[PDB]
């Protein structure tokens, strides 16, 4: 159990050939963060179950993630059927979540999926007497008295999983950046394709975005140390940022030469997006609709998400994270300024260039 | 009434392209021993309209590294070009309907130059001008056969026009080699067989790349008609239907030519050929 | 409620439809297996009758035909290839090269199967499969495409 | 011009599992 | 250039007597007596022309390849016109542990010969690029497999092989399977190189009789 | 016909060679110059007013109006031998014991290395294996396992229509085998009754 | 002026060209390959003489029985194994079947790159015909592995040269058809007159071979120059042409199907009663009934079958008039069961090779017209 | 054991040995086309051509008098 998990049926040097002795369900498998801890895990030779309730299509790039046998996967996943969760998780030591939600609608709500969920998960995993971790995944910004309904109810389903399932890791994490990301997209999405962007108020609340692959290597961190069980984790980058500060980071990027935002004050913020959030409900879902066109994101921007002190992070797994504003992290939004990313001239450096390097890029 | 005449043209126009592509389709089965789409509804009549849907929920691919605008904006000129010049078959009374025609297919470059500026390929911008080197080169040569016919273009009142109604309703035999002169000049402008090398679209996808489609094949249902009107003694369905399935025949049989070879074409043998058919009919309308 | 489900899995129906009736594939026509593939696009075997068109560029492009062998120096340019694709799309494996290896499983320079790479819908078994195996194998793709509930399961979201 | 595509029994007349006359394929030399 | 179409009637016959009772039994003594220093080991064995005949196979040093390769291009009687391939074999038991063969065809007598040169893995043998036109992808290609490296050589580049590939595929120590293996990363999106993981090891079947008598 | 032309000569030094020299009227494949009116006419017939184009059109016209080689798959089918070689199946003798005897020379005689094989002595003391794999997407389908099985325990059916959607669908073990020799047992016995008398 | 040239790179989508350009006209051509590189030189190191054969199908996988040819002659000739007349038949007829295949797809493809496509379509129906032909005698369509060590695999079915009649009979009829469409067409001769011109000297100093060799008017067929099997019974004649040109070449690779059928007529009415393998039991395997009824068959059997025949040691090049050109295996036999060394010539290999030098004063649109009329196929080209 | 396969009760000899092989007919096969085998003057062509513009000018000659 304490760390028998990692090493008593370790076959192999640890390839995609190897066993690891990890048989892992991930819940919400095909969104953002789902994916890349589904490749951590079964790069490593650990079976991965994978149910989900979209179609095939939106779930095909797990199938490659994995050798042959490793990668199970469970379509027409209703997460109101104990059946179906029974089911996923009955050969497995390990149980991560990953269902979340960020806009309500007619189907579902937010304590139907913060909430109810993973209760029953909860008490599902401890049935079973086989599953030897749980990992939850919630926010940074999780908090009881939150004026935001998706923080409130998060925190309202951390206790209950922690109540449940006793040994349950608790993971609340910052903003996340990628490539297929819900924190830098919506801010790009928001700087172009609109007329104007509302910052609300003056835009310094904190926030310590980190990086998607740091979250990844953090839940096998997590899956090593036995001392983490029944902890909860704050995984934040090594810088604190105000949104303002984000901005201006995205314009410089982007390489944009008109500052198209303006500052609002939370009231007109809010009486902006209550006309799309009174209609929300009696609607399927539609797309194209921002997760920050709502009166939650307008809470969450009064105030600051940061790691808290004594808090249990990043350097309690080993892990130095990587920094967000320059490098790698930085790199798709590059992709996206205006003209091009392109090099350059690219003469300067080109004088002692053997013969044929010149001719072949025609310099 | 005119939006209402409008929207009754624009109607056959479109079906008449989705039967046209499916047509082509298994003409040139037929040619080569074989079907063509018949399982896609009954006797394939639904085929056209599948992939016209297939590309309604197709993702469209906005490339961020070029600039949205122009790529949006060519096959909407393509496509708004080529609905404009039906109107101005069909719904128009003007003295100079055919140089008002020939100016509307003049303008229809554009699509192919600003599908070459604005995606990032390298050799789109090599294929685009190719391409409308091709059309340019074709156009003079479809301009100097419409000097030749209006020579001969008098309404009842005594006056010279291009008016269609105006023309006459009997094959001008007398035009037989500016006739043929003016059919492969029209398979010079829908870049067809033999006039295939350069594609320009290789960035598009869904619905775009469907109006880029929908475009050519109505243009080359306008230059069918301007040949009918012109030399088969007016604009009928069965002269459509036969001179298409022509094209079709012709795509079967034929290899393409290379960049220089029809250039040389077009510049060294179908320009003074139609020059020198100008000067001759006007020596005869004396 | 009733209704609008009714309507809802009416268009699914229609768009499935539409889909598996206008595939355009994109040939990867790497070895053996190719010849194949152009036979059964040939006048016996006409998958120009099915719909099918086969399409120079990825951003037209369907489906991925992996015709042939996959060696490590093919294997980014097919990854390319097929990143640049648009959604929907599908992968069919097509022979026991691409399949597994096949005869080349034990080489210094060949991909064992290009489920390493990318992943795959379809497969289609033999070395190389019949052109009459490709077309069942295609009819198969049809099927798996007639099962998805596309605009039901975003209506239930 | 001899034509393409023979019709009926023109052309393969029997299936290769139903060969009219039994076959006696020498495998050894008399010698 | 030879062997133009001369004769409007069907040739019922290869050769002249004369010429090919000289190439088929007289060549290997005619070619050690003219030219001495070239040669060092001498061949006749089952005649890759034909299987009713014999012919030479010529062993030189790399100092003297080219003169051999033009007075075996150029002499009257030694007429070998096209260099079919340039290939080498490992022999890891010997000192110099790379046999280099150069197979030679004569259109003008209906005849082919045999060429090889000895040499280690840090001995350079000169270029024929300039007397034959084949000889260099040829000779790229037995560097890329083999790693013999050609002097004089226009551009001495891989041809075969990966981009990034070092080692030599075709030497009798490198492994059938190698030590890389490739897959798609769906962190790092990229096609990524790892060490090798086999899920079935290769099976080696050792079948070799005991009372066998061919092995040598 | 195959005669050339001064002007239709698809490059350019031969287009400045025949222009500036008349050397082309030495070489027998050309063309030679018209002497009278009549072949001037004849020439010109030919290049104007095109009719070698007419002459193809006439032939692609003729394949429009002829016959067709289409087969309707699935509904109709292409035709096969009793030599084919599809899927690998597991035979029985009409007793219902198995054929196979595990003497491993399928498993030795395979170039791709398809076949893994382990075996122990039965209860009743017979030779049979506990485990025949076949690897499918390793398979070449050459037929020399067939060749080399001196009891005629393993074959290559005559099915081709076997397309899966998983990968581990085409992992053969035993049991699928000797299902697939169940299934096929009728045909490969008419088809192995024909194809005695050559092997 | 100092006009730097311009650079292309052309198609990952498996032969890459990086060309130069001085306006339109280019000035370079560098192919790089390995795309296709699977080792399988490496890789029949560690197969059996009878295990390695199957390779061969895959090399020119357009022209299997002719790749598999020279491999089993380069055995044969070191093991000093005589085939039987009737094997010779068996072998220079599906050799001749295996030619027409060839030429009937490299000049539809070549065809079909230029512009014209309903060629394509009306040879492959016949190419479906003789693909019949090949799984009727060896139950494969493509990778026959039907040429064996001593002989054939299998004997012909009763019936199967009533049927190869019946095709050939329509054959010429076929090929005239063909020609009506693209000999006397004014665009098909200005795209391929003049087009990539190789003179004799070039060909000889560029390793050239087949079909190139004889458009530059070079009278040199391997099967009567050194004839293999039963070619030297065969009456054909050799087409000549000589401009060097792509037209040219495309007139004798029509000639030689015509000569190609002329063959196949003469080895139907003269195809001898007797064995198709050698009787040498120590090199071929026996008969299935001969193995269930005598101890020394099943012996041989058994051994042939796992650890193979033993060759001598030696060493042997062998060559055979393939359908591209001369393909040619060196074997090195160090006196085990397992070849010590298999190099394989290619003539597609020195045919690309010249593409520097042929596409030099050329067009970008007659890049493809080259690559089509030197008949590459990247298989043999990257082993 | 070749006679086990091929000989029939009574056989004397191994030399009486049935063959029944794939062979041609007796007489062979017959012959076939091996090699190719294949307009109206431009004279013909030029008159019926100026025939018909010929009379396509007299049209337009009438016509353009009743205009
Ligand atoms: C022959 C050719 C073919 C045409 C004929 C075909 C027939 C017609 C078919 C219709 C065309 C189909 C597709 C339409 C394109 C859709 C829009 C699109 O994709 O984005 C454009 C897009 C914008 O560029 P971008 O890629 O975003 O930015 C790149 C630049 O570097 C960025 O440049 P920039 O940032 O420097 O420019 C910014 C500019 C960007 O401009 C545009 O957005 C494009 C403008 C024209 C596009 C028109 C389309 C619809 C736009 C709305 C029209 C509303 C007008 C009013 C209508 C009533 C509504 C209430 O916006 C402005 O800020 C404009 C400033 C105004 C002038 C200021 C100077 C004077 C100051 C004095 C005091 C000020 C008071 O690119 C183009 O402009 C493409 C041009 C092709 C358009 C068609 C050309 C012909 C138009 C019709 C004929 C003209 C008749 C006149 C009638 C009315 C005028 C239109
Ligand atoms: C520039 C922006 C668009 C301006 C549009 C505009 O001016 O609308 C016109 C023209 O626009 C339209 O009417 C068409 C609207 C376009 C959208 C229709 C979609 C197809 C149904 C209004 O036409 P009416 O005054 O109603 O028509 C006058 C009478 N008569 C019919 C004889 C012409
Ligand atoms: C339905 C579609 C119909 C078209 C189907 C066929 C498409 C063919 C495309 C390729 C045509 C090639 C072509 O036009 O070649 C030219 C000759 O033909 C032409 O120029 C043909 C057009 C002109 C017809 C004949 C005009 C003169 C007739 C007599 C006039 C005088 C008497 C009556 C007043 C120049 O090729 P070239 O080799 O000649 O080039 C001389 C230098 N190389
Ligand atoms: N920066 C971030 O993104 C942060 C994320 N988190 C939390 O971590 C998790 C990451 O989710 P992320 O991947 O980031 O965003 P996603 O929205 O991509 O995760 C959504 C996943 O949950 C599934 N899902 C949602 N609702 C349901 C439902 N009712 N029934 C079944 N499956 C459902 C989705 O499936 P389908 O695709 O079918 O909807 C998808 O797989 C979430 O819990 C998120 O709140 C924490 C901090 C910040
Ligand atoms: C070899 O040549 C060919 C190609 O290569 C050049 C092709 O690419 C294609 C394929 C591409 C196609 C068919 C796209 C172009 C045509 C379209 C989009 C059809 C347009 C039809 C319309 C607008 C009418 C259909 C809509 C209706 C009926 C409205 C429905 C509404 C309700 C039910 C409410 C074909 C067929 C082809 O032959
Ligand atoms: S699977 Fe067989 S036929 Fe297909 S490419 Fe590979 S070797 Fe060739
Ligand atoms: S058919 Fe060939 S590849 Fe398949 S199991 Fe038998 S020997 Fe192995
Ligand atoms: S299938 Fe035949 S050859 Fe293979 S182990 Fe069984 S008895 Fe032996």
């Amino acid at each position: 159990y304490s760390s028998t998990l990692m090493t008593a049926d370790k076959l192999g040097p640890g390839g995609r050939s190897s066993v690891s002795g990890i048989t892992a369900t991930v819940f919400g498998a095909n969104g953002f963060l789902g994916s890349y801890i589904v490749n951590e895990l079964a790069k490593r030779g650990s079976q991965v179950v994978c149910p989900f309730r979209s179609t095939e299509n939106e779930a095909m790039h797990l199938k490659q993630m994995g050798d042959l046998g490793q990668i199970v996967l469970l379509p027409e996943l209703d997460i109101r059927n104990d059946d179906d969760i029974k089911r996923a998780i009955s050969r497995s030591n390990v149980i991560i979540n990953c269902v979340g939600m960020r806009l309500q609608t007619k189907n579902w709500s937010f304590e139907d999926v913060h909430v109810d969920f993973p209760k029953r998960l909860a008490k599902l995993a401890a049935e079973t007497g086989q599953v030897q971790r749980l990992i939850h995944f919630s926010d940074m910004g999780a908090d009881e008295n939150h004026k935001s309904l998706r923080m409130r109810t998060k925190a309202v389903g951390d206790k209950e999983v922690l109540d449940a399932f006793p040994d349950a890791t608790i993971v609340r994490p910052g903003d996340i950046v990628g490539i297929e990301d819900h924190f830098y997209n919506y801010l790009i999405y928001q700087l172009t394709l609109t007329v104007f962007a509302p910052v609300v108020e003056s835009g310094s609340n904190k926030i310590q975005p980190t990086y998607v692959l740091d979250v990844a290597d953090a839940v096998a961190a997590l899956l090593r140390k036995p001392d983490t069980a029944g902890k909860t984790l704050y995984l934040g980058g090594p810088e604190v940022l105000t949104m303002r500060e984000v901005y201006d980071l995205l314009l410089k990027t982007l390489r944009i030469y008109r500052d198209d935002t303006v500052h609002l004050p939370a009231w007109a913020v809010k009486a902006m997006y209550k006309p799309f959030d009174s209609v929300r409900r009696m609607l399927p879902g539609l797309p194209m609709t921002s997760p920050l066109a709502t009166e939650d994101y307008v809470e969450e921007m009064l105030r600051d998400k940061v790691v808290p002190a004594g808090a249990l992070g990043y350097a309690d797994l080993g892990i130095v994270p990587q920094k967000v504003t320059d490098g790698l992290a930085i790199e798709p939004v590059r992709h996206a300024r205006v003209g091009g990313y392109r090099w350059g001239d690219m003469s300067a450096v080109a004088k002692d260039i053997p013969e044929s390097v010149r001719k072949y890029y025609n310099i | 009434m005119i939006v209402a005449s409008i929207l009754i043209l624009i109607v056959p126009v479109l079906l008449s392209v989705a039967m046209f592509t499916l047509a082509e389709r298994t003409v040139m089965a037929s040619m080569q021993r074989r079907f063509g789409p018949q399982v896609s509804g009954i006797s394939g009549l639904l085929q056209p309209f599948w992939d016209g849907l297939k590309l309604g929920v197709k993702e469209p691919v906005l490339p961020d590294s070029s600039s949205a605008g122009a790529f949006a904006a060519s096959p909407m000129i393509s496509f708004v070009l080529s609905q404009v010049a039906w109107v101005g078959i069909c719904i128009s009374d003007a003295s100079f309907q055919g140089l008002v025609i020939m100016a509307i297919s003049s303008l229809a470059v554009y699509g192919v130059m600003l599908a070459g500026w604005a995606s990032n390929s390298k050799y789109a911008f090599l294929g685009c001008l190719r391409s409308v080197a091709l059309m340019v080169s074709y156009e003079l040569s479809l301009g100097a056969a419409l000097l030749s016919i209006g020579l001969f273009v008098t309404d009842g009142t005594g006056m010279k026009c291009l008016n269609f109604a105006e023309m006459p309703t009997t094959p001008q035999y007398a035009m037989l080699p500016l006739c043929l002169i003016f059919l492969v000049c029209i398979l010079a402008e829908t870049k067809r067989d033999p006039f295939d090398l350069p594609g320009y679209n290789v960035e598009y996808s869904s619905l775009g790349f469907a109006l880029f489609f929908i475009a050519e094949y109505a243009n080359m249902a306008v230059m069918s008609a301007i040949a009918s009107i012109y030399f088969l003694g007016g604009f009928s369905a069965l002269k459509i239907t036969a001179l298409f399935f022509a094209f079709v025949w012709t795509r079967g049989t034929l290899p393409r030519y290379r960049y220089d070879q029809f250039m040389r074409l077009g510049w060294k043998a179908f320009l003074p050929l139609t020059l020198a058919f100008f000067a001759l009919h006007a020596s005869v309308a004396i | 409620a009733k209704g609008l489900e009714f309507v809802v899995s009416k268009v699914d129906n229609v768009v499935n439809w539409a889909r598996a009736g206008s595939i355009w594939p994109m040939t990867f026509g790497l070895a053996c297996c190719a010849v194949e593939m152009m036979h059964a696009g040939a006048s016996r075997y006409d998958l120009d009758r099915y719909g099918i068109i086969f399409r120079p560029s990825p951003r037209q492009s369907d489906a991925m035909i992996v015709a042939g062998t996959l060696t490590n120096k093919m294997a980014p340019a097919l990854r390319k290839v097929y990143d640049q694709m648009p959604e929907p799309k599908w992968v069919v494996s097509m022979g026991s090269c691409a399949n597994g290896g096949g005869y080349y499983h034990y080489s210094y320079a060949v991909v064992r199967g290009c489920d390493r790479v990318v992943p795959v819908d379809v497969y289609v078994p033999g070395c190389p499969p019949t052109a009459e195996g490709l077309l069942y194998g295609l009819l198969q793709l049809q099927k798996k495409i007639y099962r998805s509930k596309t605009t039901q399961i975003w209506y239930k979201k | 011009f001899e034509h393409y595509l023979p019709m009926g029994l023109e052309y393969r007349k029997f299936s290769p599992g139903t060969q009219p006359v039994k076959a006696v394929v020498p495998h050894d030399s008399p010698k | 250039g030879y062997a133009y179409a001369r004769k409007t009637t069907d040739k019922d016959y290869i050769a002249s007597e004369h010429m090919q009772a000289f190439g088929n039994t007289q060549l290997t003594d005619y070619i050690i007596k003219t030219v001495p220093k070239f040669v060092k080991m001498a061949v006749t064995g089952p005649a890759q022309s034909s299987v009713l005949y014999q012919e030479p196979t010529i062993y030189t040093t790399p100092e003297s390849l080219v003169p051999l390769m033009v007075f075996l291009r150029d002499h009257t009687n030694t007429q070998f016109k096209c260099l079919l391939d340039v290939t080498a074999v490992d022999f890891p038991e010997r000192a110099a542990r790379f046999e280099v063969v150069y197979h030679l065809l004569s259109p003008r007598w209906n005849n082919r010969i045999r060429v090889k040169v000895c040499v280690d893995e840090v001995t350079a043998v000169p270029t024929l690029c300039k007397v034959f036109n084949t000889a260099n992808w040829f000779e790229r290609e037995t560097w890329d497999m083999f790693g013999v490296f050609f002097s004089g050589h226009p551009d001495l580049r891989r041809i075969l092989t990966d981009y990034g590939f070092t080692g030599h595929p075709l030497r009798k120590d490198f492994p059938m399977t190698g030590y890389q293996e490739v897959r798609y990363d769906y962190g790092k999106k990229r096609v990524v190189s790892e060490p090798l993981e086999l899920t079935q090891e290769f099976r080696y079947f050792d079948f070799n009789s005991p009372w066998e008598t061919l092995n040598r | 016909g195959t005669e050339r032309r001064p002007g239709e000569s698809g490059a350019w030094k031969q287009i400045e060679r025949q222009r500036y020299a008349s050397d082309w009227e030495n070489d027998p494949t050309f063309k030679r110059t018209p002497k009278n009116l009549a072949e001037v006419l004849d020439d010109s017939a030919s290049m104007l007013l095109l009719t070698d184009v007419w002459r193809g059109m006439a032939y692609t016209l003729g394949a429009f109006f002829d016959k067709k080689v289409t087969i309707m798959y699935p509904f109709e089918k292409g035709q096969l031998s009793p030599r084919f070689r599809g899927e690998h199946a597991l035979r029985r003798y009409p007793t219902g014991e198995e054929r196979c005897i595990a003497c491993k020379l399928c498993e030795a005689i395979c170039p791709a290395q398809a076949i893994t094989i382990e075996a122990e002595e039965r209860e009743d003391g017979s030779r049979r294996t506990t485990r025949y794999d076949i690897d499918m997407t390793k398979c070449i389908y050459c037929g020399f396992c067939q060749e080399a099985c001196p009891v005629d325990a393993i074959v290559e059916g005559p099915n081709f229509e076997f397309s899966t959607e998983t990968r581990e669908e085409l992992l053969y073990d035993k049991q699928k085998l000797l299902e697939n020799g169940d299934k096929w047992e009728t045909e490969i016995a008419t088809n192995l009754r024909t194809e005695s008398l050559y092997r | 002026a100092k006009v730097n040239n311009f650079t292309l790179n052309f198609g990952p989508q498996v032969l890459r060209l990086v060309l130069e350009m001085q306006g339109e006209i280019i000035m370079r051509a560098d192919p790089h390959i390995g795309l296709l590189h699977r080792g399988t030189e490496k890789l029949l190191e560690y197969k059996t003489y009878l295990q390695g054969l199957p390779y061969f199908d895959r090399l020119d996988y357009v022209s299997m029985m002719c790749m598999e040819h020279s491999y089993v002659l380069a055995i044969e000739q070191l093991l000093n194994v005589s085939v039987p007349l009737r094997g010779q038949y068996i072998r220079v007829l599906f050799s001749e079947i295996t030619r027409v295949l060839n030429h009937l797809l490299a000049i539809t493809c070549h065809s079909m790159d230029v512009g014209a496509l309903t060629p394509f379509l009306w040879a492959f129906e016949e190419r479906e015909k003789l693909f019949e032909f090949y799984e009727r005698v060896s139950g494969a369509r493509m990778h026959a592995a039907y040429f064996r060590v001593g002989g054939v695999s299998q004997d012909l079915p009763i019936g199967l040269l009533r049927d190869v009649y019946d095709w050939a009979r329509q054959f010429a009829s076929r090929l005239d058809e063909m020609e009506e469409l693209l000999t006397g067409n004014r665009i098909w001769k200005e795209r391929t007159v003049d087009v990539g011109t190789i003179t004799a000297q070039m060909a000889w100093d560029w390793g050239c071979s087949g079909p190139i060799l004889r458009a530059s008017g070079i009278d040199w067929d391997l099967r009567k120059t050194q004839p293999y099997d039963a070619y030297g019974k065969m009456q054909f004649n050799v087409p000549i042409a000589g401009h060097g040109d792509c037209y040219d070449r495309y007139l004798v690779r029509l000639q030689e199907m015509r000569e190609s059928l002329r063959i196949i007529y003469q080895c139907l009415n003269e195809m001898p009663d007797g064995l198709y393998k050698s009787p040498d039991g120590k090199v071929c395997p026996p008969s299935r009934s001969t193995m269930k009824q005598s101890m020394e068959a099943l012996i041989h059997h058994f051994k042939l079958y796992t650890e193979g025949f033993h060759v001598p040691a030696g060493e042997t090049y062998r060559a055979v008039e393939a359908p591209k050109g001369e393909f040619g295996v060196y074997l090195v036999s160090r006196g085990g069961n397992r070849p010590y060394r298999c190099k394989i010539r290619s003539p597609g290999y020195a045919h690309l090779q010249m593409t520097d030098v042929i596409s030099r004063g050329a067009m970008l649109a007659d890049v493809v017209t080259i690559i089509g009329t030197l008949d590459v196929v990247f298989g043999e080209i990257d082993r | 054991t070749e006679v086990l396969k091929r000989g029939f009760p009574g056989m004397k000899s191994v030399k009486d040995m049935p063959i029944v092989q794939d062979a041609p007919p007796p007489g062979g096969f017959p012959t076939i086309r091996i090699e190719r085998r294949l307009g109206p003057t431009g004279v013909a062509i030029f008159a019926g051509l100026a025939a018909i513009m010929g009379y396509g000018f007299y049209k337009l000659h009438e016509q353009r008098q009743e205009k």
